[PDB]
DNA sequence: ATTTTTTTTTTTT
């Protein structure tokens, strides 16, 4: 025992442990030591603490710990192991076996231009945004060896006399260990990564990154697209001195003590009664149908009695499956068509925000990622986004703008979802409840969509799958024209229209309504009541079905809920003829 | 050594006490300038070292490097000394006379140098070393060479831990770093001695002298010739494979696209009194290209593609535009060739390309470790933030290079789809192209989008044009045969210097906003036109037809610091509308004549 | 060392000077108080007032001294010196000849031989 | 054997 400075004992001498014991005040609440005890309401087998504590106690170890901290950690351990074990029975009537927990650290941030060797073996706090990282594979600390047959006893997380020897003079050198693993022990790891803040030059400069290290119970807590604060270690895993022209080395950091940013408002994707009085007690006003034709552009005018069908839409219908294989299409999807002038791309760009969506088209997902990653040169896949809308659906421009290659998986998926795939020697076949809005900027507008049928040069198979096509022009009104005119400049100027519809009865409230609509499709098996007019008018029925769930009714009939049939007649009047 | 004795105590006699230009040197001050500013930069020039001892450059070269360890010293011994408060938490530089490319050589070796280049693509940044410890494996004990050691073995079996452990350990703990990125070097196609070995070569910087550099963009440095430390040392082939290395120790700029005038500021006047009215749609237009005689719409045309750039968001829908966008159909036999030259060194961003033969394909990301042989290279969009695409020769190039292109005129922006990395590349940049037409040299009245056909999505990103058909007149031929002599006997307003000061002030103070001033009359242009010019040649009017002038009319009036604005300059600039947009059309075209030249 | 060691058949570890030493051993030292070249090289096909049926003019490899480097461009005519010598090669392909090794003989990886040609020179006149 | 590339053929309305 070297009792002189840099005493190999006192944490657990006496000292970290009573600290612990002295974190105990009244209101005899005050503690950061039951805190385990309601982890073994679980086993969750791990523990929060400061680094403002320690200063509430002292300032002679704040500036002591930082050197040796990755030891502490594990004097801590020990600690735990020795204090809870203690707990784990009064008098002398209770354990089963002991076990290993982690610690957490939580204050003030930093940047990453500015570590080098002056700030190394010290503990940081920074931020970025995470890009991806590794599953959790595999590790361990100890185990033995037949040779000796004693634990594989290891600081840190070279290789050894034989000790196969002692049979009277024989010797055995030159390492004959062979690792009997079923004696061993366990931890985890995910290997980290992440890119540097999105302000501090990535832009004339190329971004730096960072390397990590997971341990026991962090990993699956962590998904690219967010962004953190931290706690690491300023470490390197390379020894010294054509690479390096004198000694050059790699950088790369440890996890402690990630304390993330949930900010605000975006987090229902992954982390009331009232709220369903608002629900319902709204829902019982027979004004929703046609209420929100001024809603879904709460900045643009036209597409009025269109949003009339956007109301049925997202709603769906319904997959009333059968005794007899089908699955039929539920789902719905609509095609609008016009030249640009428009705002045909806003309307989507500001819907992405009103279930799931993406809004890109042509050139810059798709099909399949069967290629390979770094790690022992893997294959796995990504999917399609099929994959990605089940539930959730798309709103997609430029059909004929695009790759000639992915089309073979629009009647894969839009007539009946059936998808396969033979890239490797095998048909993973994947479903989904998918569906789209479409737009396009196809070939000479309302000259071309009045009469017959030329717009695309390979099918007739677009006007068949979906019904709801209305046009959209750039029409000449001259009273409106000017209007449009000067429609342009209130866009154009001065920075005020964030939430100008939040006035409206009952058009606006995004989560609400999102929320509205993700309860509703939810409800049951509604149907309707007893009650060129061609199959393929006819098969407007999902549209039927929808009003039950649009009144949020069970039933409903043919010719009230024929307002369908009477906004169709806008699509029917294009092709007729 | 010996001499040692001499230099510091000949140092310690000027960093304080030889001064120049009426007292308080630079040097008592500098030092503590940068330690205020937490810089560590300390910087010479030579000329000042010369005024004190020109016995300071020939003991110097017998090793550059004791010169610069033996000034680091004097640098410590002085900072402490008098700043040890600051002790708790240095480098020099030198920068005066050129040495050139291809002459430094074999003799030129580790001695004082002054040395010049230009950048291109490399790799990213790293840490370095500079400190000996290892061991603990027997005893272990601690034992402290006295040093932080660079390439140093004595290996014993006896050091001070028992002196013992002859075998070995490692330590990955109280190890000192310095980042480092590398270069890749380019010569100036200015100074061309005629085709010659395209120069690049290995050189080096270091820590602080990092995270600075851009492609294709020059910095002068001082730099010292070394080599590689072991280039390919065995008994082995016809050639030992030797490079050669060079390191940084001051770098200077050589380009400085920003503020050029260090300590011109006398004429400075004459910009802002001569480019600021509306008479300089003359002043500033009469030296717009004074070189020859015809065309002087493409003057004005040109003289306003220069000039923008910017965000200016209107209300919560997007960032819209901040991009130029030209292009012509000529004919070679048109005075048309010189297409790319001056307002570019006007230009603070920007990078050449001819056409295809030479157009580029890079117009694709991974990301590598660096052992031999890992690059790879693509788009110069990071480049060119405002700044341009400079290109003759334009129809040739590919659909997907114009899929950026189309892209940054839409979203300001790329968007990469089904890639490993899917990183993105912002566009604000201005582009410019001279292409040929179809069928011929030009087509006459008959429709523009087949007098040369580029195709549907792309072209309605396009801003500005001129165009020229051409049939004779002869006065000025013969003016121009006189030129031809007069021209040819060479033999042997704006300032010319400060012009470039304009595109500084006059795009930065004045970017006026605006209500509908009387742009109904754009709606009589949407419809009116849309019941007038009909079906001759006559689509062509969209949001671009306004937006476009947006970029450029405000550029007229941006010329002219106004900050407020009725329909004059912006209608002169639409002037050009009325002079551009005329020519797309059939002969039946005075649709526009009618319907403008009120506008006119 | 003020030796010639500027061979292709070289070696940076030597055994001693004085007293005895390793055999594998070495130092490194004095590359700036010393004496050094410089050069170049290209690739050359055959002449034009010679040409045979059948054969065509294949390339031949040299690498020249300093004073008459970039001294040159394409499209000129020569009498230069040809000092044909050979590879001090490193490593064969397709090199089959006799493997062997000037290794001792027994009593109470290696390396192999086969070459091929080049040229030199030491003289010009651009004619 | 793969990574970073380029043409010269292989076969054409
Ligand atoms: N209006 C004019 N003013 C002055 N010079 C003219 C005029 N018209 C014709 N020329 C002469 O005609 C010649 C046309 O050939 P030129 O060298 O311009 O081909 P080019 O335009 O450079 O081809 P490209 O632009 O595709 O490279 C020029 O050298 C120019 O001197
Ligand atoms: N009624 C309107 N209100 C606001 N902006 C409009 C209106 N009509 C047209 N616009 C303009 O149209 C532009 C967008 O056109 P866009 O939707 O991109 O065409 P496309 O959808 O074919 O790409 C916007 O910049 C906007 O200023």
């Amino acid at each position: 025992n070297q009792q002189d400075a840099q005493i190999n004992l006192q944490a657990v001498k006496k000292k970290y442990k009573e600290f612990i014991r002295t974190f105990n005040e009244e209101n005899f609440f005050y503690k950061y030591r039951d805190t385990l005890k309601r982890n073994y309401l679980n086993g969750r087998y791990f523990l929060e603490i400061e680094m403002e504590d320690l200063v509430g106690f002292d300032e002679t170890l704040a500036d002591k710990l930082n050197k040796q901290p990755t030891e502490h950690l594990e004097i801590f351990e020990e600690a735990a192991r020795e204090v809870a074990d203690e707990i784990t029975a009064p008098r002398p009537e209770h354990e089963e076996h002991m076990h290993d927990i982690q610690i957490l650290l939580s204050a003030n941030p930093t940047n990453i231009r500015q570590l080098k060797s002056d700030c190394v073996s010290k503990l940081v706090k920074i931020a970025g945004i995470i890009v991806a990282a590794s599953g959790i594979s595999a590790k361990a600390t100890r185990m033995s060896i037949q040779c000796l047959s004693c634990s594989t006893v290891i600081p840190n997380l070279y290789a050894l006399k034989c000790n196969t020897e002692q049979a009277g003079r024989p010797k055995c050198p030159l390492d004959p260990f062979f690792i009997m693993p079923d004696k061993c022990k366990c931890v985890d790891f995910q290997t980290l990564k992440l890119q540097e803040l999105p302000d501090f030059v990535p832009q004339g400069e190329i971004p730096r990154h960072l390397q990590l290290f997971c341990d026991r119970s962090l990993c699956e807590r962590v998904v690219p697209g967010n962004r953190v604060l931290i706690q690491g270690i300023y470490s390197i895993r390379k020894v010294g001195k054509e690479k390096a022209v004198v000694g050059v080395r790699a950088p790369y950091m440890r996890v402690v003590g990630i304390t993330v940013d949930s900010e605000g408002a975006g987090a229902i994707s992954r982390y009331t009664s009232d709220e369903e009085e608002h629900f319902r007690r709204m829902a019982a006003s027979g004004d929703i149908y046609e209420r929100l034709s001024q809603s879904l552009a709460p900045s643009i005018f036209g597409s009025r009695d269109i949003k009339k069908a956007i109301t049925c839409m997202l709603f769906g219908g319904s997959r009333k499956r059968l005794p007899d294989g089908l699955c039929r299409r539920g789902d719905i999807n609509v095609l609008l068509l016009g030249d640009p002038g428009t705002a045909k791309s806003q309307l989507l760009k500001f819907v992405e925000k009103v279930p799931i969506a993406v809004y890109t088209s042509g050139k810059g997902s798709s099909t399949a990622s069967v290629m390979k990653d770094p790690q022992t040169r893997n294959f796995v896949m990504e999917g399609g986004a099929m994959v990605l809308a089940d539930g959730g659906v798309v709103c997609i421009d430029e059909f004929d703008k695009m790759r000639e290659d992915d089309r073979v998986a629009i009647h894969e998926a839009m007539e009946q979802q059936t998808i396969s795939i033979a890239k490797a020697g095998i048909t993973t076949t994947l479903n989904s409840r998918c569906s789209v809005l479409a737009a396009a900027n196809s070939i000479f507008g309302r000259w071309d969509d009045t009469k017959g049928e030329e717009n695309i040069d390979f099918m007739p198979t677009i006007l068949s799958r979906f019904d709801m096509i209305f046009i959209v022009k750039d029409i000449h009104d001259e009273s409106r024209d000017i209007t449009l005119a000067k429609h342009i400049i209130n866009v154009h100027l001065s920075s005020n229209k964030s939430a100008p519809s939040e006035p409206a009865e009952g058009e606006i409230s995004l989560s609400t309504f999102k929320k509205y609509i993700h309860y509703c499709r939810t409800h049951c098996g509604p149907r309707l009541s007893e009650a060129p007019i061609t199959v393929r008018q006819l098969e407007v029925i999902r549209i039927s079905e929808s009003l039950a769930k649009i009144r949020l009714q069970p039933f409903a009939t043919d010719e009230h809920v024929n307002e369908a049939l009477r906004l169709f007649q806008v699509s029917t009047l294009d092709a007729a003829m | 050594l010996g001499p040692r004795t001499e230099i510091a105590n000949r140092f310690q006699s000027f960093l304080r006490t030889f001064v120049d230009e009426r007292g308080a040197y630079t040097y008592r001050d500098r030092i503590r300038r940068m330690c205020e500013q937490n810089m560590s930069s300390f910087v010479v020039s030579y000329t000042d070292l010369a005024n004190k001892e020109h016995v300071l450059a020939y003991f110097l070269p017998e090793a550059p490097f004791q010169m610069l360890e033996i000034f680091d010293k004097v640098a410590k011994d002085m900072v402490l000394s008098i700043f040890p408060t600051y002790e708790r938490v240095i480098h020099v530089r030198i920068s005066p006379l050129i040495e050139e490319l291809r002459t430094f050589r074999k003799l030129h070796l580790n001695q004082l140098v002054r040395t010049l280049g230009v950048v291109t693509a490399t790799t990213g940044v790293l840490p370095q070393l500079s400190v000996i410890k290892y061991d603990c494996v027997k005893c272990g004990y601690v034992l402290g060479p006295f040093v932080q050691s660079q390439n140093t073995e004595i290996k014993p079996g006896s050091c001070p831990e028992c002196q013992s452990t002859g075998p070995f350990s490692i330590n990955m703990e109280q190890t000192l770093y310095r980042n480092y990125q590398k270069i890749t070097l380019q010569e100036s196609p200015g100074r061309i001695p005629a085709g010659r070995i395209p120069r690049s070569k290995d050189v080096i910087l270091l820590a602080d002298l990092c995270d600075q550099c851009k492609p294709g963009d020059e910095l002068e440095v001082t730099g010292i010739y070394t080599n590689n430390y072991d280039g390919s040392l065995n008994t082995d082939q016809g050639f030992p494979v030797f490079a050669t290395v060079i390191i940084a120790n001051h770098v200077v700029v050589k380009d400085s696209k920003q503020v050029v005038q260090s300590l011109t500021d006398e004429d400075i006047a004459t910009i802002q009194k001569l480019s600021k009215d509306p008479r300089i749609v003359e002043r500033v237009v009469a030296s717009m290209a004074p070189s020859i005689y015809g065309h002087d719409y493409i003057k004005r045309a040109l003289a306003l593609a220069l000039f923008g750039g910017e965000s200016k968001n209107p209300g919560e829908k997007h960032k819209v535009r901040g991009d130029i966008n030209l292009l012509i159909c000529g004919d070679p036999g048109t005075a048309k060739s010189q297409f790319l030259k001056y307002t570019e060194k006007v230009a603070p961003r920007a990078v050449f390309t001819t056409g295809q033969g030479a157009s580029a394909v890079g117009l694709y990301v991974r990301r590598n470790p660096v052992s031999r042989e890992w690059t790879l290279e693509a788009g110069a969009l990071v480049l060119a933030d405002q700044g341009v695409c400079l290109i003759d020769e334009f129809d040739k190039m590919n659909d997907q290079d114009r899929t950026s292109i189309h892209e940054a005129m839409e979203q300001q922006s790329i968007s990469i789809s089904k890639a490993g990395i899917v990183t993105s590349l912002q566009a604000r940049c201005t582009v410019i192209a001279a292409a040929n037409p179809i069928g011929g040299r030009y087509d006459p009245s008959m429709t523009f989008s087949e007098n040369v056909n580029l195709s549907e999505p792309i072209l309605s990103r396009f801003d500005v044009l001129c165009v020229v058909k051409d049939e004779f007149d002869p006065m000025q031929d013969q003016q121009l045969a006189k030129f031809v002599v007069h021209s040819h006997m060479k033999h042997h307003e704006i300032p010319q210097d400060l012009l470039r000061q304009y595109i500084v002030y006059a795009k930065e103070n004045i970017r006026p906003k605006l209500t509908n001033i009387d742009e109904d009359k754009i709606a009589k242009m949407y419809a009116q036109l849309r019941q007038e010019s009909f079906a001759t040649g006559s689509l062509p009017i969209t949001v671009r037809h306004i937006e476009s002038v947006i970029r450029m009319s405000e550029a007229h009036a941006r010329m002219h610091l106004r900050e407020n604005v009725m329909e004059a300059d912006v209608s002169m600039a639409i002037r050009m509308m009325l002079e551009s947009f005329i020519e797309a059309q059939k002969f039946s075209v005075m649709k526009k004549m009618r319907s403008t030249f009120q506008k006119y | 060392i003020r030796n010639v060691e500027q061979q292709f058949k070289f070696t940076n570890p030597t055994i001693c000077r004085n007293p005895v030493c390793s055999n594998r051993k070495r130092f490194m030292l004095d590359v700036e108080k010393s004496l050094f070249l410089d050069f170049q090289k290209i690739r050359i096909q055959e002449t034009q007032a010679e040409l045979p049926r059948g054969c065509i003019p294949r390339a031949v490899e040299i690498i020249l001294r300093s004073e008459l480097v970039e001294t040159v461009q394409a499209g000129d005519r020569y009498d230069f010196t040809g000092t044909l010598i050979v590879v001090p090669d490193v490593s064969v392909l397709a090199g089959v000849g006799t493997r062997a090794e000037n290794s001792s003989r027994h009593k109470p990886g290696m390396r192999e031989l086969n070459y091929r040609m080049a040229f030199l020179a030491c003289s010009v006149q651009a004619t």
